[PDB]
């Protein structure tokens, strides 16, 4: 256990620990130390406003309606969750990744339109 | 019929606000302004037409006037906190002739390296920095600064040269620009659209005529807060520029001497070849075309009355004469040969030229700066693009009306090109009636 | 917490008696102050009880005419904890009236039963005879 | 559209734009307290919202009934012959009180979802 | 009819319940003097979302009461409920339970991240 | 009284090669002796 003690860890196993690291991202010179203060928040709000533009808000795992395209990975579940670390899977997608965001971005639109009816 | 209230968020409302604006600039000496500090341009700024909305704007109540005005003298302050203080400077100076008494050969005990030790220095000062010491023997002199403030040297490596500024809004709050073809700055603009960020604005500084600024589309627009009032003063812009172009023919040598540890002071040791007066072409066949363009919508506003244009009435050299920053060299030139004019409805000019060493921008007492001389010819071109204009009042003789150039008012510069942005603040939220009720559990 | 009550006294018929009631270790303000009486003849019997907070007190319909009840300012101890007295005078006092006499500490601060005398002091006897 | 692009139209064209709108030494001294400023007034909001219990929708209904002095408008009169900014002088003086329902209400549903909850 | 800010403080823990959004607004809102505005800024704004940040870790986000699935435990405390709602007041609950409170929250914690491991799992299953 | 001294001194000038005599009114709390006791010299404390 501990911050990160899970990072070396199979993603599924990695999972159990989410709580561990959501928390303890937040917490002349005088300006110096304000900057890294606001830096901390920022980071933090800029996660969780993605988190509200994609419905995600207040879950820890979020399912969505975006489909997985092979392309940006062929291996199978099993080979995923329990034959790496998250560390190395960022790596395989991490051109994908901005796409992705962006795929559940209009997700959610699409969604919104359809709860006002 | 049951009307519940629901929550919306994301609704566009505004309201009027002030807000503190940051810079932003293009991805690119040392420039005075500091924009290397700046948050990178979008590539591809983005800008929303917005249809149907009319909005009132009011340039003479526009705060980012004012809060860039003080960016500006922030910055120039900045600038010269790690130079030379020239405080030894002032001291008695004995002067001759140079080898028009623009120019004075003056001699003086500077400081040097080692405290015990003085040396005789000779330098050519121009005569507008000078006062004479009354002892009426007429050979010696101070500096002008002296009974006013300490002198502080600008860094040899600082350039002065304006790059142009992007003003840009905090998330929350945005700004709104005045598209319409005509805008006067004041009143309902029609066509209205928001911006994360202004148009680059150059920190151009000048004291009658606006240099290299934003062209009118159109038409010759003329802003004033009330015409009338023959006190405000009266901006108006240009369609096409006149080019002015201006040059220091004298080939200065500059010299320095070390007047302390880690400190040093420049000055012109001579001049090479003969001593020339510094001055600026203004074609006279665009300049007459300007005025009469400029004369005939003037005249809409006074009744059809005869348009006379008139040099400064007097006051200090700052106000009667143009002044601009070229080559990092502060120039003062009579425009007197621009503004004399009469129009019935029915080559080039050239300004004669003076250079100050010693400025004071902002007109602060208590604050002066000195200008290190730049060697060799100085020349530069600058494009006018628009006029700062007064009125003569107090006379009920309904044949004619007449105006004059410039003002004390330095803020004014800012507004030429900031009359058409607003900021304004979103509210996001905001209710309204529904037949809609939340659902509840059991 | 802790009640404690005025000593044991004899007194003629007709005459008034004062009984003080002095607490400890609870919020005084924090509680209703209960009155009860027991006596051979007649078994347990409420006399009313008063709020200190507002002063307010209701009075059993046998003893309305003959019954006073009053309270001290509250005397803070600690944040949590004050100390003050309850006071309760009886007039024309009776034969009848003959027996022990108890004060007694509300139950809640709140809820359906708040006013029950959880805590009791030792309690005190009155005796009447001419 | 785009970002406030709405503002001129009416405020029930409006509801569709809302997920647009929903989204957005001296100098950097000037940037810090922008960078602060842009925290608060996002955040100021999301305080509201998660308040109201409204927090993750862009459409939010209460349990507030309308009071007509408000405004006496049909729901016609409202939502197709005004624009937002229109409307946002009319409740002006009531927007303040709105609020203050809203959270009253809030409160109210949450305790009674509890009960409802220990009965089970 | 609002009591005010902290009005409640001094009410015991069941009627404090009813007004716990009068404390939950403002906390947002309630040159050496420029320089100390920025900071109390700054810091309002971390002490705002310090509480946020575990409530969206604990799922209670957007509510003012939330219920969880851990059990209590009688060392923390022996009281009955109305030993607790409607005898004492929030200050001094958390004196009593003062040495608990982290425990509490790892506990709150560690329970969501399995609720929403499951949650996954039957929705993996239909 | 002695609450108050006139004292004399020659001021720095606008330019550093020029002094001033000036004259002024200090208070005697301002004024220290020199240390020589001459007591017509002092200097501000
Ligand atoms: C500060 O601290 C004080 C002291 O702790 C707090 O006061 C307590 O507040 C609670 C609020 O719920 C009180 O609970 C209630 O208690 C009453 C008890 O009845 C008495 O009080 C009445 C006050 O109006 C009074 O009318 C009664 O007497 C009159 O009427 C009777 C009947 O006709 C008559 O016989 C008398 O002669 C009087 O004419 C009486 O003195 C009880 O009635 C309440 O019951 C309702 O509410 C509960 C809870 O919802 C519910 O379960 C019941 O079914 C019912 O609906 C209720 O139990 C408590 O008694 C107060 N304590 C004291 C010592 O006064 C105060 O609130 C704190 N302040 C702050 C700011 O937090
Ligand atoms: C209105 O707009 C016009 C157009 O933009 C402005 O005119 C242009 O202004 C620029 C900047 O002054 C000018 O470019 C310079 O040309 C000079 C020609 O002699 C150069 O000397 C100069 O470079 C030197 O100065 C720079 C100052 O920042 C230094 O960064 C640079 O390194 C040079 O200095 C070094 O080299 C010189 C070599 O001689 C040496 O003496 C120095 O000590 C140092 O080592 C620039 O390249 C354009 O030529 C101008 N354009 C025209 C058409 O004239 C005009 O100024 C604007 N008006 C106002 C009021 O702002
Ligand atoms: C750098 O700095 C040095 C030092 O200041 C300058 O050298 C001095 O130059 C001045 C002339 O400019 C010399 O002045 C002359 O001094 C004579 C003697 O002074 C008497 O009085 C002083 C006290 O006041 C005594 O110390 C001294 O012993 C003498 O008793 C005067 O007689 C001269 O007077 C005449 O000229 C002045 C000019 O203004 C007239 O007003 C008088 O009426 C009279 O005609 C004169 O004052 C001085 O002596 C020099 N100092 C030294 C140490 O040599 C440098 O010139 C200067 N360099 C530059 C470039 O400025
Ligand atoms: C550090 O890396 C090692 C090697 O990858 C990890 O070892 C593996 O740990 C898991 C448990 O976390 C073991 O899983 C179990 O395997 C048995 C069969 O051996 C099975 O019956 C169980 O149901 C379960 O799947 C796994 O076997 C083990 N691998 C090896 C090769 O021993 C270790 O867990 C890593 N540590 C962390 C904290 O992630
Ligand atoms: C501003 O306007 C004046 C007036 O038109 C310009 O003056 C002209 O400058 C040129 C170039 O220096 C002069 O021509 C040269 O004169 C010398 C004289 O010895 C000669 O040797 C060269 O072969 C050449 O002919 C010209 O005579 C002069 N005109 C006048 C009336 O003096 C000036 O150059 C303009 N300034 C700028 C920046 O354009
Ligand atoms: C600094 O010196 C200059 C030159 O002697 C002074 O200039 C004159 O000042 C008077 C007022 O005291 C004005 O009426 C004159 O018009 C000034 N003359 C010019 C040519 O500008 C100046 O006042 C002095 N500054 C101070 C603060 O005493
Ligand atoms: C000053 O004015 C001239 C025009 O008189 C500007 O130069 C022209 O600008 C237009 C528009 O960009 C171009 O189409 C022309 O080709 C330019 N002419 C030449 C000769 O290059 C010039 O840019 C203006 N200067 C400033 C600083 O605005
Ligand atoms: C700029 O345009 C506005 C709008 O046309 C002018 O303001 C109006 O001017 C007329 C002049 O007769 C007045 O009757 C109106 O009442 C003005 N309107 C408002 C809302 O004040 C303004 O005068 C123009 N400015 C200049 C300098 O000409
Ligand atoms: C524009 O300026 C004129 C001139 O100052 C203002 O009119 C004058 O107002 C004063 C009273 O404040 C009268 O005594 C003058 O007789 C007026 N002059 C004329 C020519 O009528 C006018 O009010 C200003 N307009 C605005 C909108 O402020
Ligand atoms: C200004 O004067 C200087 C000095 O005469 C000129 O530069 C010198 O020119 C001679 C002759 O070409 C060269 O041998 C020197 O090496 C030059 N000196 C330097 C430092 O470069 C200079 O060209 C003149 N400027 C103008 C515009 O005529
Ligand atoms: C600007 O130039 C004009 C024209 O040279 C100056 O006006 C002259 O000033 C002198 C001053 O001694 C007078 O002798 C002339 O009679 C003036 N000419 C006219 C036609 O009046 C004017 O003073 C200059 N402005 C400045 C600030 O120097
Ligand atoms: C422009 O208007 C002024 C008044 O504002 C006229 O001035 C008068 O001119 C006559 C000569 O024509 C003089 O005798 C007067 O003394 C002048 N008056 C003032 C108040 O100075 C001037 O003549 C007019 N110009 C034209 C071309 O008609
Ligand atoms: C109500 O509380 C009274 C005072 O005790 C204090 O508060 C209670 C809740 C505990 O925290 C205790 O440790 C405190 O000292 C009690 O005297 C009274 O009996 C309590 N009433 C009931 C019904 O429990
Ligand atoms: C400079 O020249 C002028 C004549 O042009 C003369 O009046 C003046 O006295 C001279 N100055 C000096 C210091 O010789
Ligand atoms: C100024 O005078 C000094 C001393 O005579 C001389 O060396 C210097 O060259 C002069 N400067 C000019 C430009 O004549
Ligand atoms: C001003 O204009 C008149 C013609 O209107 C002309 O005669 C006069 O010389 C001009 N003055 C100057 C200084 O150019
Ligand atoms: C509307 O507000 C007024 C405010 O005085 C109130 O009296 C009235 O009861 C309210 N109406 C409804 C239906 O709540
Ligand atoms: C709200 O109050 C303002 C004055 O503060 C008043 O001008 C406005 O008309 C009021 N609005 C309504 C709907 O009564
Ligand atoms: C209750 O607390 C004790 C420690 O006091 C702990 O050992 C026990 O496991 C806890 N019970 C539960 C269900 O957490
Ligand atoms: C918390 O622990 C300390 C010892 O570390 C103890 O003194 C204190 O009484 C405890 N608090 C509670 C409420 O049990
Ligand atoms: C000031 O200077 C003069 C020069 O003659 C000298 O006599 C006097 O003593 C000086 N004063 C002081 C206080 O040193």
């Amino acid at each position: 256990l501990g911050f990160l003690g899970a990072a070396g860890s199979t993603m599924g196993a990695a999972s159990i620990t989410l709580t561990v690291q959501a928390r303890q991202l937040l917490s002349h010179w005088g300006i110096k130390q304000l900057q890294a203060r606001v830096l901390a928040v920022e980071h933090y709000l800029r996660d969780q406003q993605l988190l509200g533009i994609w419905g995600c808000s207040g879950k820890l795992i979020c399912c969505t309606n975006v489909p997985w395209n092979s392309s940006w990975s062929n291996k199978s579940l099993d080979e995923i969750w329990n034959n790496m670390t998250w560390l190395q899977w960022d790596k395989e997608i991490n051109n994908y990744t901005q796409l992705i965001y962006r795929l559940i971005e209009e997700s959610q639109n699409q969604q919104e339109k359809n709860e006002k009816e | 019929e049951n009307l519940w209230v629901t929550v919306y968020y994301g609704v566009p409302v505004w309201r009027d606000a002030d807000t503190t604006l940051f810079c932003a600039s293009d991805a690119k000496k040392h420039n005075v302004w500091a924009t290397h500090a700046c948050v990178p341009t979008d590539p591809n700024p983005q800008e929303i037409h917005l249809d149907n909305v009319t909005e009132k704007f009011n340039m003479w109540k526009n705060n980012m006037v004012e809060q860039m005005h003080e960016d500006i003298i922030s910055l120039w302050d900045q600038s010269l906190k790690p130079c030379v203080k020239l405080t030894p400077l002032c001291v008695t100076l004995h002067c001759t002739n140079v080898t028009r008494e623009g120019l004075k050969n003056c001699s003086f005990n500077m400081t040097t390296e080692l405290r015990d030790k003085r040396q005789k220095v000779y330098s050519l000062f121009y005569r507008l920095d000078i006062v004479p010491i009354n002892e009426n023997q007429g050979s010696e002199y101070r500096l002008i600064n002296c009974n006013t403030s300490a002198i502080t040297q600008a860094c040899p490596k600082v350039s002065f040269e304006p790059i142009p500024i992007h003003y840009c809004t905090p998330a929350g709050f945005a700004i709104l620009k005045c598209k319409d073809e005509g805008f006067n700055g004041t009143g309902l603009c029609k066509n209205v659209s928001t911006v994360q960020c202004t148009h680059g604005i150059k920190p151009v500084v000048s004291t009658q005529l606006l240099l290299n600024g934003s062209l009118a589309e159109k038409n010759i627009i003329i802003r004033s807060e009330n015409i009338t009032n023959n006190a405000k003063i009266i901006i108006v812009q240009l369609v096409q520029p006149v080019t002015i172009k201006c040059i220091r023919p004298n080939n200065n040598t500059v010299k320095s001497i070390r007047i302390g540890p880690g400190q040093a002071f420049y000055y012109t040791g001579d001049i090479i070849g003969d001593i020339r007066q510094a001055h600026c072409n203004v074609t006279r066949s665009r300049w007459n075309k300007t005025l009469q363009e400029v004369a005939e919508k003037l005249r809409t506003y006074f009744g059809n009355k005869t348009i006379i244009f008139a040099q400064s009435s007097g006051g200090d050299l700052e106000i009667t004469t143009h002044s601009f920053n070229c080559g990092g060299e502060f120039f003062y030139c009579n425009t007197s040969g621009l503004f004399n004019s009469t129009w019935y409805v029915n080559d080039t000019i050239t300004l004669p030229c003076r250079i100050k060493q010693i400025i004071n921008m902002w007109q602060r007492a208590g604050q002066a700066m000195y200008a290190p001389p730049i060697p060799g010819v100085i020349k530069c071109e600058s494009n006018i693009t628009g006029l700062l204009l007064t009125r003569d009042g107090g006379k009920d003789n309904n044949v004619n009306e007449t105006f004059r150039p410039g003002g004390s008012d330095m803020r004014d510069n800012w507004r030429s090109e900031l009359y058409k942005y607003k900021v304004v603040e979103i509210e996001p939220l905001g209710v309204a009636p529904t037949r809609c009720k939340r659902r509840v559990v059991e | 917490g802790q009640l404690v009550q005025s000593g044991a006294e004899l007194k003629k018929p007709g005459a008034s008696v004062k009984i003080s009631c002095k607490t400890s270790g609870y919020r005084f303000n924090f509680y209703h102050i209960n009155w009860i009486r027991q006596t051979a003849g007649r078994g347990p019997e409420w006399m009313g009880w008063i709020s200190p907070y507002s002063g307010d007190k209701n009075l059993a319909p046998a003893f309305q005419d003959r019954v006073i009840m009053t309270t001290d300012t509250e005397v803070p101890v600690t944040s949590f904890t004050s100390t003050g007295a309850a006071y309760m005078e009886i007039r024309n006092l009776k034969f009848d009236d003959t027996g022990t006499y108890f004060c007694a500490k509300g139950l809640l601060r709140d809820g359906s039963s708040t006013w029950l005398p959880y805590l009791w002091g030792q309690g005190t006897l009155l005796t009447v005879s001419s």
